[PDB]
Order: C-alpha cells, then sequence, then structure tokens
C-alpha cells in the first residue's frame, strides 16, 4: 500500500476533518481511544486502511492528519472532544490571531510566521510513511485561513513533495450560511494560486448541502453539524477506494487519470443518493435503478448546475451496499435513453463502476437513516463552470468599485494580484466553454 | 409585491408584458443588473442561466427555456429531426432538408436562393395551396406558450402572412411571390390589411372554396407537429425539479400544400405578435406563465394526448 | 454495451461499461512573501512618519 | 483575539460608559462589588473580553476613566456600579476644559495624556491577546472631543495593528450645552476619519426625538437619552460577549462592515424602544430596527443607500423566521441596498435576552445617508466660521484659523465621498 496524509486548514477544513475521521473510525471499527480489535497485526501493517491510519506499539490507530488553524478555539474542541486520544498533540497546530476573512492576511501576513512550522509537522508524518502517495487538503474558499494559508501550503507542498499528488476538498461559499461579505474575493484569489498545484478538487457548494438538509432530512435551519455529517458521507464515498480492498481508484494518481484528462479542468461534480431522514417512520428502500437515476437529478448534486447543458469528460459511479454489476448495467441502459448525457468527442461515452458490499455507515444519533444501498457519482461535467460564473460575477461587481480592497493591500498584497487572479478565472471559464460547446 | 427585470429592449411582446405587470400595483420593475428579482425578461444571446435560482428566499422565473435554441436555429432543427427516434428521417410533416457548411426545386437559407443549381438546403414546396381571388402563396404563424410545468398552450388566434403577387413556377428570381414575409412585402395590402388574414376569414374561405374547416383540414396537423416537437425536447429543457423555472413563447411557421397537408418551416425563439393580437396574447402570457407562479390578489388550447399502445 | 475489466474481491467489485467509443521555486516564494512584508513595513513607516508630524504640530501649538 | 480595553473620556463619555458597565455586568451576573452571582456558564465563557480576574474570584472591568476635571468621575465612583472599577484607572486633571477642543487636544489634555497611556499599557500588558480598543465620548465638549481624539491618535502610534472603535455622541442644538459644539465636532470628525476603524454616530438630535415623539417623554433628561444609548452599546457587543458558534472578533467584523477605509461611520438602531408586557414578533423587530424613527443618527436611510448592514437578534425565536424577515425587507426594498456588494446584510441570533425585554434587535447600518449628519454640523460650523465667531477661545490656546479651514474641508470631502457611492 501507499500512505495518504490529510490536511485540514481553517474552521471549515477542521470541522469537516472531525466528521470524516469520526466516520472513518466507525467504518473501520476503530474506537475513540484508538484501539481496533479486528486488527490482528499489532504494531504495524500494510492493509488498505493503513493508507489513512498509522500504528503504534500499544495498539493505537492514529490518523495521518494535520489540523491547521490561525486561531485556537475550533481545534481546541478537537483537543477536548470525543476523539482527543485519537490524535497526537503535534498534529493539531494553532496560532493566536486569525485571518479576519482576509486572503492576504492568511497568505502573506500570518501565513509567513507559521508556514515553516506546519511543513515541519507534515514532514514528521511523511517520514512515518514507507511510500507516500500525497495529500487530501480540506478547506473553505471563503475564509482567510481557508483561502489564504491553504494556497501558501499548496505552493510549498509542490516544492517539498514534487512527485506526490494533491487532492482538494473545497467548500464553496453560500450567503445563506456565511457571515463573510468578501468571500468572492477570497475564493477567486485562492483558486488562482492553487490551480496549478491541485491535481483533482471536489467542490461542495454550501447552498446545495443546505437545501438537501432542508428538503431530504426535514431540518428547518441546518447547522454546520448537519452539513458536515452529510459532507463527510460524500467524502467517505470518494475516499473508500483508498481505504478498502478494490480495483477502482486504488491510488491518488488514478483519480486524476479516471476523472481529469484536461489538467486545468480538475473539478469533478459529486452527486449523492439517497439522503433519507432517520426521523422518517416509514421508508420504502430504493433500488439500484432509482438511486443511479437520482445521480442525474440536479437537487442531489454537491453544486447546483445543469449537466444537460454541458458535456462529460468522465463519469464514475461508486456504490455502497447491496449492488451487483447487472443491476447497474440495466439501470445505465434505462437512463441513457431517457436523460441527456452528451460526452465530448475525444472521450469514450462510458462509466467506471466501483461497488463495495458494506452499506454506508451512519453516525449514531445522526440525521441520516440506515440504507440498504447508496451511490456517489463523480462526473467531470462542464456544467460546473456555472459555479465559477456566479463567483466571477460577484467578484466583478465588488472589484469595479474597489470595495474592501484596502484591507488586502494593507496586508502587503498588490492590487494587480486581483485582476491577475480574475484573468486566470476568465481563461478558466473560456476553457470550459471550448470543451462543452 | 413581486419584482422583475427587463434585459431585451427590442422585444415588442415583453414590452407589453412589462407594461401589463406594472399596471397592477403588485409588480415593481428593478434595474437591468439587480439580482433580487422574481421574474427575468431576458436577453436573446448569452442569457446567464447559471446565475438564476441562487438567490435565497426568491422563487425565480425566466421567459426563456434553456436549450430551446436546438429547435429554433435552422441547422439544429434539421439535425434534431433526423437524429431523434420520435421524429426520424422519414418525418411526414417536415420538408426534406440537408446540412452543408459555409420536380427538383430546393431552397437555401440560414439572402435566400431558390433554384436547381446553387446553411441548410431544403426541398421547396412546388405546388402550395393558393388563396383566391389572387392565386397567391401564404404561411401560417401559430403562437405557442410552454409554461413552467411544460403545459403546451396553443393560442387560438394565428395569422396567414400572405403574398400579394400571383405565384409563378418559371420565375424564381422574383422574391415577392415566393417569399411571404411581412418585411419583404412592405400590392402591399390589396386583399387584406398589411398582408394578414386572420383565422375567422381563413376558416370561411375553406368552407366556401374547399367545403372543409381550418380545425380539420390544417389545425389538427399543426397541433400534432407542435406537440411532437416540444415533447421530443422535454427531457433536455424541462425545468421540473430545477432550482429555477422557465417558460417561453414560440412562433411556429407553417406551409399548407394544394392537397391540404401542413409542413413545418421554422420554430422561432423570440417571436413578435401581430399588431391586433398583442393585447390578448400578452395578457395570456401574464395569466398562465407568470401569475400561475406568482399569484395576484380561456384564450389558449392545451395540447395533451395519451393514446395507449 | 460491453462490460470490460471486471475485477472481484470479498468486500466488493468493480468494472467499466462503455456505451460508445470516441510551479515556482523555494527562492521565488520566500522572495515574494518578503516583498509583501516590505510594502507592509513601508506603509507602517508612512503612518509613523505622518503621526510624527502631528506630534511636532502639537508642540508648535502649545509653544 | 479576546481582550478589549475600554476608555471613557469626558462628562458624556463617562456617563454613557458607566451605563455600559451597569448593563453588561447585569447580563454577566457581576454584582456592584465585583463578585459573580449568575447561573449560566455562558455568562463566564467569554468574560475575559471585558473583565480581568482578581483575587477571591472578583471581576474587574478592563476600563480606563479619563476626564480633565474630577466632578463627573467622582459621580461615577459614587454611582451604583462605581466600586467595581480599578482605582488606579481613574486618571484625572483639575482645571477642566471649558467645552474647548484646543484645551482637550493641545494644552490641558496634553499635560494629562501620558499618564492615561501608562494605564492603557498596564492593561494591554496583561492581555493574552488584545483585539483592540473601544472609546466612549462626546464630540461637542472639550475633554471627550479634544482629549479623546488625542488619545486615539496616541494609541494608534503605540498600537498601530489593533482595532479602534468608538461610540461618539454627536451634538445638536436641541440638546446643546454651548454654541461652539459644531467647531469641536468638526475638529473631532477629521480625527476619526483618519484614526478609527468603526465609529457609532449617536446623535443627540435623534435620541431626543425618540424620547419626545416615539416615547412620549415631554422633558427628556440625559438619563432618558443614555437609556437608549446603553441598549445599543449592549447590542453591538453581544456577539463578542457570548458564543453562539459565531467565530468573529473586532477585525473580522470590521473587515465585513467597512468597504472603504474613511467611510466607517455607522447608523445605530434598536427595537423595541423603551423607557414591556407584550413581546414583539420577529416581523415587528425587523420593521422597527429598519424604521427611520428607531435610528440613533438623525438621517433618513431612504436619502442614501446601504453599503453594509448587520443585525443581531436577542432572545428565543425561530432562526427560520429571522432569515425570512431579513430577506423580506431586502427583496422588497432592494434599491436602498447597493447591488455592487452582494449579500451585504448579515445576521446573528443570541439566545440570552437583555434585561426586561423577551426579545430585541440591534441594528448596525453603514449607510451613505450619514452624510446628512455631517452636512448638518458642516452648516452650523460655517454659519459661525464665516464671521470667525467664538474663535478667540481656540486661538488663545495656540490654534490657527488654517486648522479650522482644513477641518471644514476634510469633512466636506467626506460628504462628497459618501455622495459618490450613493449615485454609483
Ligand atoms: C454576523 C454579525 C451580525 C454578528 C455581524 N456581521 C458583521 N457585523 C456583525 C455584527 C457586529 N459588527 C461590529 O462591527 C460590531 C462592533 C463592535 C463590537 C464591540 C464594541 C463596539 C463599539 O464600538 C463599542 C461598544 C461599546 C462602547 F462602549 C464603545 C464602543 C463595536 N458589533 C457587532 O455586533
Ligand atoms: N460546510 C461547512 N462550511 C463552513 C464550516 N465552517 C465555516 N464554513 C464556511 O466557510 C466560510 C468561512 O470560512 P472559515 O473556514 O470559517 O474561515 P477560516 O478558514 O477559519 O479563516 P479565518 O476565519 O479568516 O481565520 C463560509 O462560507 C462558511 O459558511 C463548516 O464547519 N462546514
Ligand atoms: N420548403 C419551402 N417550401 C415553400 N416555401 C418555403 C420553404 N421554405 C421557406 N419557404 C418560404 O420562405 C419564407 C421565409 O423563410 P423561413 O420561414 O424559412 O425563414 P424566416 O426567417 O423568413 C421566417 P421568420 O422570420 O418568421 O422566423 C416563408 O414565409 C415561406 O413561405
Ligand atoms: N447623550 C448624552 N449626551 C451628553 C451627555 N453629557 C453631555 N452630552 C453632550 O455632550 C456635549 C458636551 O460635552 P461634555 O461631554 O459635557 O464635555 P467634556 O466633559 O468636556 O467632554 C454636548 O453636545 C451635550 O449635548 C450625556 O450624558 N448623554
Ligand atoms: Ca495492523
Ligand atoms: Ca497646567
Ligand atoms: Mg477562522
Ligand atoms: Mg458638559
Amino acid at each position: 500500500m501507499r500512505e495518504c496524509i490529510s490536511i485540514h486548514v481553517g474552521q471549515a477544513g477542521v470541522q469537516i476533518g472531525n466528521a470524516c475521521w469520526e466516520l472513518y473510525c466507525l467504518e473501520h471499527g476503530i474506537q475513540p481511544d484508538g484501539q481496533m480489535p479486528s486488527d490482528k497485526t499489532i504494531g504495524g501493517g500494510d492493509d488498505s486502511f493503513n493508507t489513512f491510519f498509522s500504528e503504534t506499539g500499544a495498539g493505537k490507530h492514529v490518523p495521518r492528519a494535520v489540523f491547521v488553524d490561525l486561531e485556537p478555539t475550533v481545534i481546541d474542541e478537537v483537543r477536548t472532544g470525543t476523539y482527543r486520544q485519537l490524535f497526537h498533540p503535534e498534529q493539531l497546530i494553532t496560532g493566536k490571531e486569525d485571518a479576519a476573512n482576509n486572503y492576504a492576511r492568511g497568505h502573506y501576513t500570518i501565513g509567513k510566521e507559521i508556514i515553516d512550522l506546519v511543513l515541519d509537522r507534515i514532514r514528521k508524518l511523511a517520514d512515518q510513511c514507507t511510500g507516500l502517495q500525497g495529500f487530501l487538503v480540506f478547506h473553505s474558499f471563503g475564509g482567510g485561513t481557508g483561502s489564504g494559508f491553504t494556497s501558501l501550503l499548496m505552493e510549498r507542498l509542490s516544492v517539498d513533495y514534487g512527485k506526490k499528488s494533491k487532492l482538494e476538498f473545497s467548500i464553496y461559499p453560500a450567503p445563506q450560511v456565511s457571515t463573510a461579505v468578501v468571500e468572492p474575493y477570497n475564493s477567486i484569489l485562492t483558486t488562482h494560486t492553487t490551480l496549478e498545484h491541485s491535481d483533482c478538487a471536489f467542490m461542495v457548494d454550501n447552498e446545495a448541502i443546505y437545501d438537501i438538509c432542508r428538503r431530504n432530512l426535514d431540518i428547518e435551519r441546518p447547522t454546520y453539524t448537519n452539513l458536515n455529517r452529510l459532507i463527510s458521507q460524500i467524502v467517505s464515498s470518494i475516499t473508500a477506494s483508498l481505504r478498502f480492498d478494490g480495483a477502482l481508484n486504488v491510488d491518488l494518481t488514478e483519480f486524476q487519470t479516471n476523472l481529469v484528462p484536461y489538467p486545468r479542468i480538475h473539478f469533478p461534480l459529486a452527486t449523492y443518493a439517497p439522503v433519507i431522514s432517520a426521523e422518517k417512520a416509514y421508508h420504502e428502500q430504493l433500488s439500484v435503478a432509482e438511486i443511479t437515476n437520482a445521480c442525474f437529478e440536479p437537487a442531489n448534486q454537491m453544486v447546483k448546475c445543469d449537466p444537460r447543458h454541458g458535456k462529460y469528460m468522465a463519469c464514475c459511479l461508486l456504490y455502497r451496499g447491496d449492488v451487483v454489476p447487472k443491476d447497474v448495467n440495466a439501470a445505465i441502459a434505462t437512463i441513457k435513453t431517457k436523460r441527456s448525457i452528451q460526452f465530448v468527442d475525444w472521450c469514450p461515452t462510458g462509466f467506471k463502476v466501483g461497488i463495495n458490499y458494506q452499506p454506508p455507515t451512519v453516525v449514531p444519533g445522526g440525521d441520516l437513516a440506515k440504507v440498504q444501498r447508496a451511490v456517489c457519482m463523480l462526473s467531470n461535467t462542464t456544467a460546473i463552470a456555472e459555479a465559477w460564473a456566479r463567483l466571477d460575477h460577484k467578484f466583478d461587481l465588488m472589484y469595479a468599485k474597489r470595495a474592501f480592497v484596502h484591507w488586502y493591500v494593507g496586508e502587503g498584497m498588490e492590487e494587480g494580484e486581483f485582476s491577475e487572479a480574475r484573468e486566470d478565472m476568465a481563461a478558466l471559464e473560456k476553457d470550459y466553454e471550448e470543451v462543452g460547446v | 409585491m413581486y419584482t422583475f427585470v427587463v434585459r431585451d429592449e427590442n422585444s415588442s411582446v415583453y414590452a407589453e408584458v412589462s407594461r401589463l405587470l406594472l399596471a397592477t400595483g403588485q409588480w415593481k420593475r428593478l434595474r437591468k443588473d439587480n439580482p433580487r428579482f422574481n421574474l427575468m425578461l431576458g436577453e436573446r444571446n448569452r442569457l446567464p442561466f447559471g446565475r438564476l435560482g441562487h438567490e435565497p428566499g426568491l422563487v425565480q422565473l425566466v421567459n426563456y427555456y434553456r436549450g430551446a435554441d436546438k429547435l429554433c436555429r435552422k441547422a439544429s432543427l434539421v439535425k434534431l429531426i433526423k437524429t431523434s427516434p420520435e421524429l426520424s428521417e422519414s418525418c411526414t410533416w417536415f420538408p426534406e432538408s440537408y446540412v452543408i457548411y459555409p420536380g427538383n426545386v430546393w431552397i437555401a437559407k440560414s439572402g435566400i436562393l431558390i433554384s436547381s443549381e446553387a446553411h441548410v438546403i431544403q426541398k421547396y414546396l412546388e405546388k402550395p395551396l393558393l388563396l383566391e381571388p389572387g392565386h397567391r402563396k401564404f404561411d401560417i404563424r401559430s403562437w405557442v406558450l410552454v409554461d413552467h410545468l411544460y403545459n403546451i398552450y396553443l393560442y387560438r388566434e394565428g395569422v396567414l402572412r400572405t403574398s400579394s403577387e400571383p405565384y409563378n413556377s418559371a420565375n424564381f428570381q422574383d422574391k415577392t411571390c415566393h417569399l411571404t414575409n411581412h418585411c419583404i412585402q412592405k400590392n402591399y395590402g390589396r386583399y387584406e390589411e398589411g398582408n394578414e388574414m386572420f383565422f375567422e376569414e381563413f376558416n370561411q374561405y375553406l368552407m366556401d372554396a374547399l367545403n372543409t374547416t381550418l380545425e380539420n383540414s390544417i389545425l389538427l396537423q399543426i397541433k400534432h407537429i407542435i406537440r411532437s416537437c416540444l415533447m421530443c425536447i422535454e427531457p433536455a429543457i424541462s425545468t421540473k425539479h430545477l432550482h429555477y423555472q422557465s417558460f417561453q413563447l414560440f412562433g411556429f411557421d407553417f406551409m399548407v400544400d394544394e392537397e391540404l397537408k401542413v409542413w413545418l418551416i421554422e420554430v422561432n425563439g423570440a417571436p413578435a405578435c401581430a399588431q391586433k393580437l398583442y393585447a390578448e396574447l400578452c395578457q395570456g402570457i401574464v395569466d398562465v406563465a407568470i401569475s400561475s407562479v406568482f399569484p395576484l390578489a380561456s384564450i389558449f388550447i392545451k395540447l395533451h394526448h395519451h393514446h395507449h399502445h | 454495451m460491453e462490460v470490460i475489466e471486471l475485477n472481484k474481491c470479498t468486500s466488493g467489485q468493480s468494472f467499466e461499461v462503455i456505451l460508445k467509443p470516441p510551479d515556482p521555486s523555494l527562492e521565488e516564494i520566500q522572495k515574494k512573501l518578503e516583498a509583501a512584508e516590505e510594502r507592509r513595513k513601508y506603509q507602517e513607516a508612512e503612518l509613523l512618519k505622518h503621526l510624527a508630524e502631528k506630534r511636532e504640530h502639537e508642540r508648535e501649538v502649545i509653544q | 483575539m479576546r481582550e478589549i480595553v475600554h476608555i471613557q473620556a469626558g462628562q458624556c463619555g463617562n456617563q454613557i460608559g458607566a451605563k455600559f458597565w451597569e448593563v453588561i455586568s447585569d447580563e454577566h451576573g457581576i454584582d456592584p462589588t465585583g463578585s459573580y452571582h449568575g447561573d449560566s456558564d455562558l455568562q463566564l465563557e467569554r468574560i475575559n473580553v471585558y473583565y480581568n480576574e482578581a483575587t477571591g474570584n472578583k471581576y474587574v472591568p478592563r476600563a480606563i476613566l479619563v476626564d480633565l476635571e474630577p466632578g463627573t468621575m467622582d459621580s461615577v465612583r459614587s454611582g451604583p456600579f462605581g466600586q467595581i472599577f480599578r482605582p488606579d484607572n481613574f486618571v484625572f486633571g483639575q482645571s477642566g476644559a471649558g467645552n474647548n477642543w484646543a484645551k482637550g487636544h493641545y494644552t490641558e489634555g496634553a499635560e494629562l495624556v501620558d499618564s492615561v497611556l501608562d494605564v492603557v499599557r498596564k492593561e494591554s500588558e496583561s492581555c493574552d491577546c488584545l483585539q483592540g480598543f473601544q472609546l466612549t465620548h462626546s464630540l461637542g465638549g472639550g475633554t471627550g472631543s479634544g482629549m479623546g481624539t488625542l488619545l486615539i491618535s496616541k494609541i494608534r502610534e503605540e498600537y498601530p495593528d489593533r482595532i479602534m472603535n468608538t461610540f461618539s455622541v454627536m451634538p445638536s442644538p436641541k440638546v446643546s450645552d454651548t454654541v461652539v459644539e459644531p467647531y469641536n465636532a468638526t475638529l473631532s470628525v477629521h480625527q476619526l476619519v483618519e484614526n478609527t476603524d468603526e465609529t457609532y454616530c449617536i446623535d443627540n438630535e435623534a435620541l431626543y426625538d425618540i424620547c419626545f415623539r416615539t416615547l412620549k417623554l415631554t422633558t427628556p433628561t440625559y438619563g432618558d437619552l443614555n437609556h437608549l444609548v446603553s441598549a445599543t452599546m449592549s447590542g453591538v457587543t453581544t456577539c463578542l460577549r457570548f458564543p453562539g458558534q459565531l467565530n468573529a472578533d473586532l477585525r473580522k467584523l470590521a473587515v465585513n462592515m467597512v468597504p472603504f477605509p474613511r467611510l466607517h461611520f455607522f447608523m445605530p438602531g434598536f427595537a423595541p424602544l423603551t423607557s414591556q408586557y407584550r413581546a414583539l414578533t420577529v416581523p415587528e423587530l425587523t420593521q422597527q430596527m429598519f424604521d427611520s424613527k428607531n435610528m440613533m443618527a438623525a438621517c433618513d436611510p431612504r436619502h442614501g443607500r446601504y453599503l453594509t448592514v448587520a443585525a443581531i437578534f436577542r432572545g428565543r425565536m425561530s432562526m427560520k423566521e429571522v432569515d425570512e424577515q431579513m430577506l423580506n425587507v431586502q427583496n422588497k426594498n432592494s434599491s436602498y441596498f447597493v447591488e455592487w456588494i452582494p449579500n451585504n446584510v448579515k445576521t446573528a441570533v443570541c439566545d440570552i435576552p437583555p434585561r426586561g425585554l423577551k426579545m430585541s434587535a440591534t441594528f448596525i447600518g453603514n449607510s451613505t445617508a450619514i452624510q446628512e449628519l455631517f452636512k448638518r454640523i458642516s452648516e452650523q460650523f460655517t454659519a459661525m466660521f464665516r464671521r470667525k465667531a467664538f474663535l478667540h477661545w481656540y486661538t488663545g490656546e495656540g490654534m490657527d484659523e488654517m486648522e479650522f479651514t482644513e477641518a471644514e474641508s476634510n469633512m466636506n470631502d467626506l460628504v462628497s465621498e459618501y455622495q459618490q457611492y450613493q449615485d454609483a
């Protein structure tokens, strides 16, 4: 096997880390203290789960995780929480003063005085690896630490670890759960500087997760805890092939090969069905056909957009539960003739299916019901550029007036970096249109 | 108090819809680039469909169906009909057309060329139905409203855009007898006002001259073509379950031949109404398309047919 | 519709179904991190230069 | 970033500043002698923001009390919560400042300023992470106006990276001690444009009208004006003094409220206005806090446009209903919110209500209509200044007519700058 280091930057990154590592623990049967009874090789191993967990002599299973935040209060809840014994204190790095929703403060000002420490703590985990694959980076587009410090990390990770792959789990800003007004700036700035350093990135629009939590879980006003537990299900689905026995998406390089032919266009859409409420008394369990068919409904996507007005370069159906190949092929046969699934000319019109017989694990006292079978479709569709267009339009309105810009410039950043970053995004929108129209 | 924005100043149809909405006291117009609207009366080219349905606490509606251009451009319409199973190459109501990039009479179009020597190249209807007295060609325009639910509403009033010149088989270069467009004519208004024969008169002519009705001889075929065309594209363009909603007014252009067979010529995405009918159609657009989605404090005929087989 | 490269195991299986065929250096980063710190320190200097002039005007009024 | 250092300067500054520590000490369960007698752990969870911990588990406000005469500071110490303040932080001169900016800024206050900064340094030293400073003062008198702005300029020199926020009471002929207030206010406004990150424009005109028209008090005292002020001071400090999953400090809030550095003068507001039995519904709070009648700065928000708005709702209510109502006023009055700052109205809810009210709402508006306030003081200034009237009081303390001409021009520039974004 080959090891994977997960990095959680900023509030959003950290709290999404918590949810994932909680879920990974329940999936592999690892307990809060870190013992795993079903693991028989005590002290080490090269099993599939060892890609994400290291081992000690006492029998503890320790996440290959680094938590980074420019203020302590969120990572303090990890130090005092249910999974406090799980982590070594050196993995949990905190500063004193945050980035105040300012890219420039996170990247340049406060970024500089902590970047060398963080890479050192990352190097302490890489040296425990017999053969490092690379990194899973969790952060928000909207925050100053999430946007700013993440892009500085990704720049350095390319220098220190040039042979390794880097995957992103990005939270794209939604006004309905954000109190920051300057997120459009932060999101474009970090997307510009992270683009050449990120091999494959999974965007999650907080708008889509929020409305899924309203519509499908019957939750009136979804909290971050409601959103994060749902996100971490999608994340787990995506990373299950790295952690379990299988032949699809077995390493980080294969995510790029299967999903990303055109390197700049490395933003695959995630769709996920079924999301069903635990409070629901009567639920008729959904079939392979029904949940595969749900992967092409916009209301289940991680980013709201219309795949019909766009083209695919790659599709991947990752199933969890009672599913067999012929049910999947029969579902795909039905769906091809009903729905509008147009591929690009140079790509084969096809699906890479991955099935794991273990059904999705649900967090005790959570919002999600137990299900017989579920699926996460990962499709590289040009329709996701809809999200860039929205972000770029918001950017253009504010930036035309130079609104808020002085805060960025006052932290050492040059005004030219704004229009420089917007021009990359202007090209990115153009790249998507060439491919998809 | 709902809100709308107007992003098409040329649109003679939605100027009247804008006026009718304002003259109620329950619809305020906003600026062209304000995001906080309920209704977008949008531009023809490059309408930003990606920015719709992302403003929290606002149900958003637009007056264009995205992807409906695949019915309305001539090149795409020909490619749609040949490739879709439910229309097919052997389509009885569409003239034989071919695509080449920039009785054996054809017509070229996208500067219109009608010859045998020589965009799309379409089979020209050599023996059309000719009105009398006049011995002259026409085309029929039918207005079609598809709402947010995909109810296909045909407007009861259509119009025959007539040629005023006698039709000539030998003389092709003379455009005024072959091409029946309103701009190309303006004998402009010899037989009827502005070369526009409405449905009441055209029914009566068919009764007197042919012993049949508009409803039977022609309109049954029009309803079948409209319904077949839109239900074909329903999976591609429908806004059911979608985060924003769409309607659209289409204009269907038809040709009736000597043996009373109806042929589809063109579908139009941004059609204009005839001068008399604006007031009724635009009130119909408000009642059915807008007021169904946004309720305040029948002129159409619904096209539905579920034959079991 | 062809079902290729079917691989099975005890915890799952995978396959493919085809419907139809067809970086700056460590020098430059640490350089431009510091270039922003020069603009940060020049801007704070311009402020303490401006505030120093206020201090001498304060002395001039009382004198 | 947790600790805030509070400074109150002058008669007005010390009066409203005393009321602030009265209101929040009640909210945090701290008695007149400094001991805790609450019930919720939420009352002590972020008590370090405004209080230092002392021996015997006593809580002492991180508060410095400044004045150029003893009078008002003797009244603070005698008053209900006066015993809680650290005696070393009472810093005072003897001769007063006779409602004279020059005395405050250049002569009398210059003699006292350095000993105030020694107490600031003493408080700032034993602060784990100082987030910034907050100041209470009037701009109409001498001490709070002249010395308060002098302190603000000195604090910025020694702490250039910390946030400086002020509650600045604006003078009005309706509540007027002296004819020279416009002079003192104009000189002070130029200081705040340069040296503060946020300034809450409490207009005594507005507080009077709210007491007269919308509360039916015929003869309103300063206590009736200060009652309205303290309700707002509590409201704007709620999200720092409690949780509730809000991860924001003074800088983070400043970054989201101030799109242009000079335009940081806010229009405060409160619902319901008091001097009750029936608790307000969420729709009423929303309509009242956006209503011109409830504005603490006498401007008509319809005469400008909102750059940003912040609203913090207190009490046990539906967050769904808050979202709905806040979205209702924006989408039904979208002309008055600038289209070129998307999603510029942000909201928070706190479960703990203030004393007396079952649910309230505090309004923080950065509107371009605040130019009306600065135009009004500019008109009063020029009425006197064109005849150099009452200038001898200022030239006697060393000032030149040039400094007035500069300050006149600096505030008229601010007005022009607000007009630029109102038409854009
Ligand atoms: C998401 C949400 C709604 C929370 C939000 N999103 C953007 N903003 C907000 C809200 C606030 N934003 C602020 O900038 C703010 C400023 C603040 C804080 C503390 C003190 C003082 C202050 O000047 C003071 C008070 C008493 C005193 F004696 C002297 C001075 C100002 N308070 C807020 O509640
Ligand atoms: N889904 C999700 N989104 C979050 C969470 N926490 C914050 N966000 C979103 O992230 C954006 C704000 O960024 P944060 O991650 O809070 O900021 P940060 O990275 O801590 O950076 P600074 O606050 O600038 O130090 C907003 O869009 C929030 O809605 C979370 O736990 N889950
Ligand atoms: N195959 C055919 N046989 C006979 N007449 C035809 C024809 N194709 C086109 N025409 C005639 O040419 C005229 C105009 O051509 P067409 O309808 O293709 O484009 P157009 O753009 O002018 C219609 P509109 O402007 O209303 O959308 C029609 O009114 C019709 O009478
Ligand atoms: N709202 C309010 N305004 C006050 C109070 N005391 C004084 N003022 C106003 O402040 C100005 C006078 O300044 P003052 O603070 O008395 O002078 P200082 O002691 O020299 O700073 C006038 O405009 C008064 O209207 C008060 O307690 N409340
Ligand atoms: Ca092992
Ligand atoms: Ca003296
Ligand atoms: Mg943060
Ligand atoms: Mg006084």
